[PDB]
């Protein structure tokens, strides 16, 4: 009757930024899923490859949970086969993904007056990302012709800040996002429902 | 490789940085204006200084992108609106001279004081002293004293300062490839590279002249009626064919004739619409007023107010402990935050002003999705027009009866509507010749058609020719009387009000046609018509990314300013007025003056 660290993943304090999406590996559990329901009033529960009521009757070999914070529109942006600055330069989700996404509103823990500048995201990369990629770049971008060195007039630092403050609109408000991925492949499933 | 995509990049960086910096600056301004202290002044000063430094830095950097190699229209507009260096093209010495002169104008106008000739220690400001004096006193001598003392006290100081102001402004205009500063201000309505929608810098002059040509006849008819009423009131001061004295127009400069209603009312025995008693009887408060205006905007299909708007905006005078300046202003701080600040009182006037401000808020929220450099009206004249059209719609007695503030037994009749339209004319018709006068005078002063030693001579000659107002006291070229106005002394364009006057009635006629309403336009209401709301939104979402002509056509289907809505809206008052004016002289003679006997 060993349970997952679901409380330990949905109740942290320092969810990393989207340019470095923290990955927790889930195995050797029995998987309580009433906690996936009772936790917070929620804002989005779009499940794709699994029925969201028919999940306790399934067995999985390995499950991955990735948690990070984004703005309001980007929550709708995270979806199979989409476009935009968060789905093309920070986080890409595969078109054949089978799992559930989680999005609730964090306004009391991850929020402060006088601004919050600890979180970041990436608007600039040479090309498109591939599904499930981590890329902590440090290089300076380039326009099309200049052999520039450092932070040239056409060569910028490709990291910005998520200015967060508690007097912001809902559309720009700092939602907390975690994505749950399963694998329906023939192998000994170490996680099952009671 | 190409330069346009580099511009795209640079703009992509600029929008994101500017959102945060401008939010900080505007939040500092808000917390200053809601709470008047000193450290708040320090904070807003720091924030504005940072914001201005960011602007000058971005302009200096992006100036290296030449506009001749951009094809995307939105990118071109973004980079052009960015690239206007404005004062920085001029030398630093002349720049600091200009800013010192500007601050000097601001201090002289805001702190100008006049003292009565009997008590040297008893002196009055313009606001509220002289404003109340010429807005409430019926004594000819007191109005004359206020007018002459204020002008002789402010214009004489501001004359050479204004001369150097015009000199530097012309220099910087010629630096920025403009022939005159008037052309710099006319550049607001400019669009290029859009076929079937272009507009030249002289086209605005031609259009405003032609429109005034069509709007004049109502104006001399109203002038004749007001002259008859004033001569009835003041037999010994007003000639039956001469121009009206300047200090008998209801405000400090003859800008509005809203005051003269009590003296020029056609039927002084018919009741006036005032639901202030209805406000107190039903115990209405600010929250209920703004919920009323909320559901009014909902009725056409516009969205609700955001939760932050109701939560954090200051909807009442914050007591006596903390002081605030509550001129009705709508603030768009960005990042999905919108606010309203004005001292609500329980009167129908504040009831209309609330609708106007929430119209501003809806306009601002509509184009929130546009980029940072284009989040503004298609031109300058759309914001306040959209604000005022909601007030015009809400002022209709039909809406008042519908929302239970006017008794259904109230009897609408010809006399009451005649009084109402005469009030609306005294508010609206009176200002059009004055705005045309001031703007055209400024334009020909900047262009150089009037040498220095007859500016005021030409000014008053053209007034007696056009607006039909003659000075009661002769002046020499030592005065700078036009600078005695807020807009003239503090660097604002003024044709905006004429443009707004045309635009709001164009919009009203179009929407009222869309609302399938029958009868006089002044009784038209747009509520409960979602088609009107979607028509409004179909231009609301645009911002200023496309030409203003296209935005105007999106609402009215016409590509230019036109005067038919105004004349059609005032036609019954026009026929009443020409009915009365059969036994009075129409027109004004420029030679007669109060000081010539
Ligand atoms: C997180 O844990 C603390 C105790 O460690 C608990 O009080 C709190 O309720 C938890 N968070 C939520 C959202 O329940
Ligand atoms: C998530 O963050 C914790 C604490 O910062 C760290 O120990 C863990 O390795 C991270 N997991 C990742 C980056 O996958
Ligand atoms: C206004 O600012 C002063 C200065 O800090 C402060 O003491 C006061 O509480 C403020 N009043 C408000 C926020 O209503
Ligand atoms: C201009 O660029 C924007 C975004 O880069 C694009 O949506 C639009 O279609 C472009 N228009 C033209 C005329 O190139
Ligand atoms: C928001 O608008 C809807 C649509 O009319 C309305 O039913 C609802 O009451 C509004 N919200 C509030 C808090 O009144
Ligand atoms: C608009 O429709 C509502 C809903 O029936 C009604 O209560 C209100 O009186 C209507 N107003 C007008 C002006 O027709
Ligand atoms: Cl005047
Ligand atoms: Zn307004």
């Amino acid at each position: 009757t060993n349970l997952c660290p679901f409380h330990e993943v949905f109740n942290a304090t320092r969810f990393a930024s989207v340019y470095a999406w923290n990955r927790t590996r889930i195995s050797n559990c029995v998987a309580d899923y009433s906690v996936l329901y009772n936790f917070a009033p929620f804002f989005a529960f779009k499940c794709y490859g699994v029925s969201p009521t028919k999940l306790n009757d399934l067995c999985f070999t390995n499950v991955y949970a990735d948690s990070f914070v984004i703005k309001g529109n980007e929550v709708s942006q995270i979806a199979p086969g989409q476009t935009g600055n968060i789905a093309d330069y920070n986080y890409k989700l595969p078109d054949d993904f089978t799992g559930c996404v989680i999005a609730w509103n964090s306004n009391k823990l991850d929020s402060k007056h006088s601004g919050n500048y600890d979180y970041w995201y990436r608007l600039f990369r040479k090309s498109k990302l591939k599904p499930f990629e981590r890329d902590i770049s440090t290089e300076i971008y380039q326009a099309g012709n200049k052999p520039c060195k450092g932070k040239g007039p056409n060569c910028y630092f490709p990291l910005q800040s998520y200015g967060f403050r508690p007097t912001y609109g809902v559309g720009h408000q700092p939602y907390r996002v975690v994505v749950l991925s399963f694998e329906l492949l023939h192998a000994p499933a170490t996680v099952c429902g009671p | 490789s190409t330069i346009e995509e580099q511009a795209k990049t640079f703009l992509d960086k600029f929008n994101h940085e500017a959102e945060d910096l401008f939010y900080q600056s505007s939040l500092a301004s808000w917390n200053y204006n809601t709470n008047i202290t000193e450290e708040n002044v320090q904070n807003m000063n720091n924030a504005g200084d940072k914001w201005s430094a960011f602007l000058k830095e971005q302009s200096t950097l992006a100036q290296m992108y030449p506009l001749q190699e951009i094809q995307n229209l939105t990118v071109k507009l973004q980079l052009q609106a960015l690239q206007q260096n404005g004062s920085s093209v001029l030398s630093e010495d002349k720049s600091k001279r200009l800013n010192t002169i500007l601050n000097t104008m601001s201090t002289i106008y805001s702190t100008g004081k006049v003292c009565n000739p009997d008590n040297p220690q008893e002196c009055l400001l313009l606001e509220p002293g002289l404003n109340e004096i010429m807005a409430n006193s019926l004594d000819y001598n007191e109005r004359l004293w206020a007018w002459e003392s204020w002008r002789s006290e402010v214009g004489k100081q501001l004359r050479p300062l204004y001369e150097e102001y015009v000199v530097l402004k012309n220099e910087m205009a010629r630096a920025n490839h403009y022939e005159d500063y008037g052309d710099y201000w006319r550049g607001d309505y400019e669009v290029n590279g859009v076929d079937g929608y272009d507009y030249s810098r002289g086209q605005l002059i031609e259009d405003v002249e032609h429109t005034f040509e069509e709007i004049k006849p109502l104006y001399e008819h109203l002038h004749a009626y007001v002259r008859a009423k004033l001569m009835n009131a003041y037999p010994s001061y007003i000639s039956p064919i001469g121009c009206l004295p300047a200090h008998l127009l209801g405000d400090m400069w003859g800008r509005f004739w809203t005051n003269l209603y009590s003296l020029t009312v056609p039927f002084g025995q018919k009741p006036n619409i005032d639901v202030t008693d209805a406000m107190v009887d039903q115990a209405w408060d600010a929250q209920r007023i703004f919920k009323e205006a909320e559901k009014f905007f909902v009725s056409v299909g516009l969205p609700n107010m955001t939760q932050g708007f109701w939560e954090n905006s200051m909807l009442t005078d914050p007591g006596n402990v903390q002081k605030a300046v509550c001129h009705p202003t709508a603030w768009d701080l960005g990042k999905g935050d919108f606010r309203i600040l004005m001292c609500t009182k329980v009167t129908m006037d504040d009831f209309l002003t609330a609708h106007h401000e929430m119209g501003h808020i809806q306009y601002d929220m509509a184009y929130a999705a546009q980029p940072f450099l284009l989040r503004n009206g298609a031109n300058e004249g759309f914001h306040e027009a959209v604000g005022e059209i909601m007030s015009l719609s809400a002022a209709t007695p039909k809406h008042l009866k519908s929302i239970g503030l006017l008794s259904p037994d109230f009897q609408e009749d010809n006399e009451t509507e005649i009084n109402f339209l005469l009030k609306q004319a005294l508010t609206i018709v009176g200002t059009l010749p004055f705005t045309y006068m001031l703007e055209k005078w400024r334009w020909m002063v900047f262009k150089g058609e009037i040498p220095k030693d007859q500016w005021m001579k030409k000014w008053w000659e053209m007034k007696r020719e056009i607006v039909g107002v003659v000075e009661p006291v002769p002046h020499d070229e030592t005065y700078c009387d036009p600078a005695s106005l807020f807009h003239v002394s503090n660097d604002y364009s003024f044709i905006r009000y004429y443009t707004r006057t045309l635009y709001q009635f164009q919009f009203q006629e179009a929407l009222c046609q869309a609302a399938k309403h029958e009868g006089p336009l002044h009784k038209c209401d747009i509520s409960n018509s979602t088609e009107a709301g979607q028509k409004l939104f179909n231009m609301l979402r645009l911002g200023k990314s496309e030409p203003w002509t296209l935005a105007l056509e999106n609402v009215v289907g016409a590509k230019n300013m036109n005067v038919r809505p105004l004349l059609n809206y005032f036609e019954p008052l026009f026929t009443w007025l020409k009915d009365q004016n059969k036994n009075s002289f129409v027109g004004w003679s420029t030679d007669w003056s109060p000081y010539a006997d």
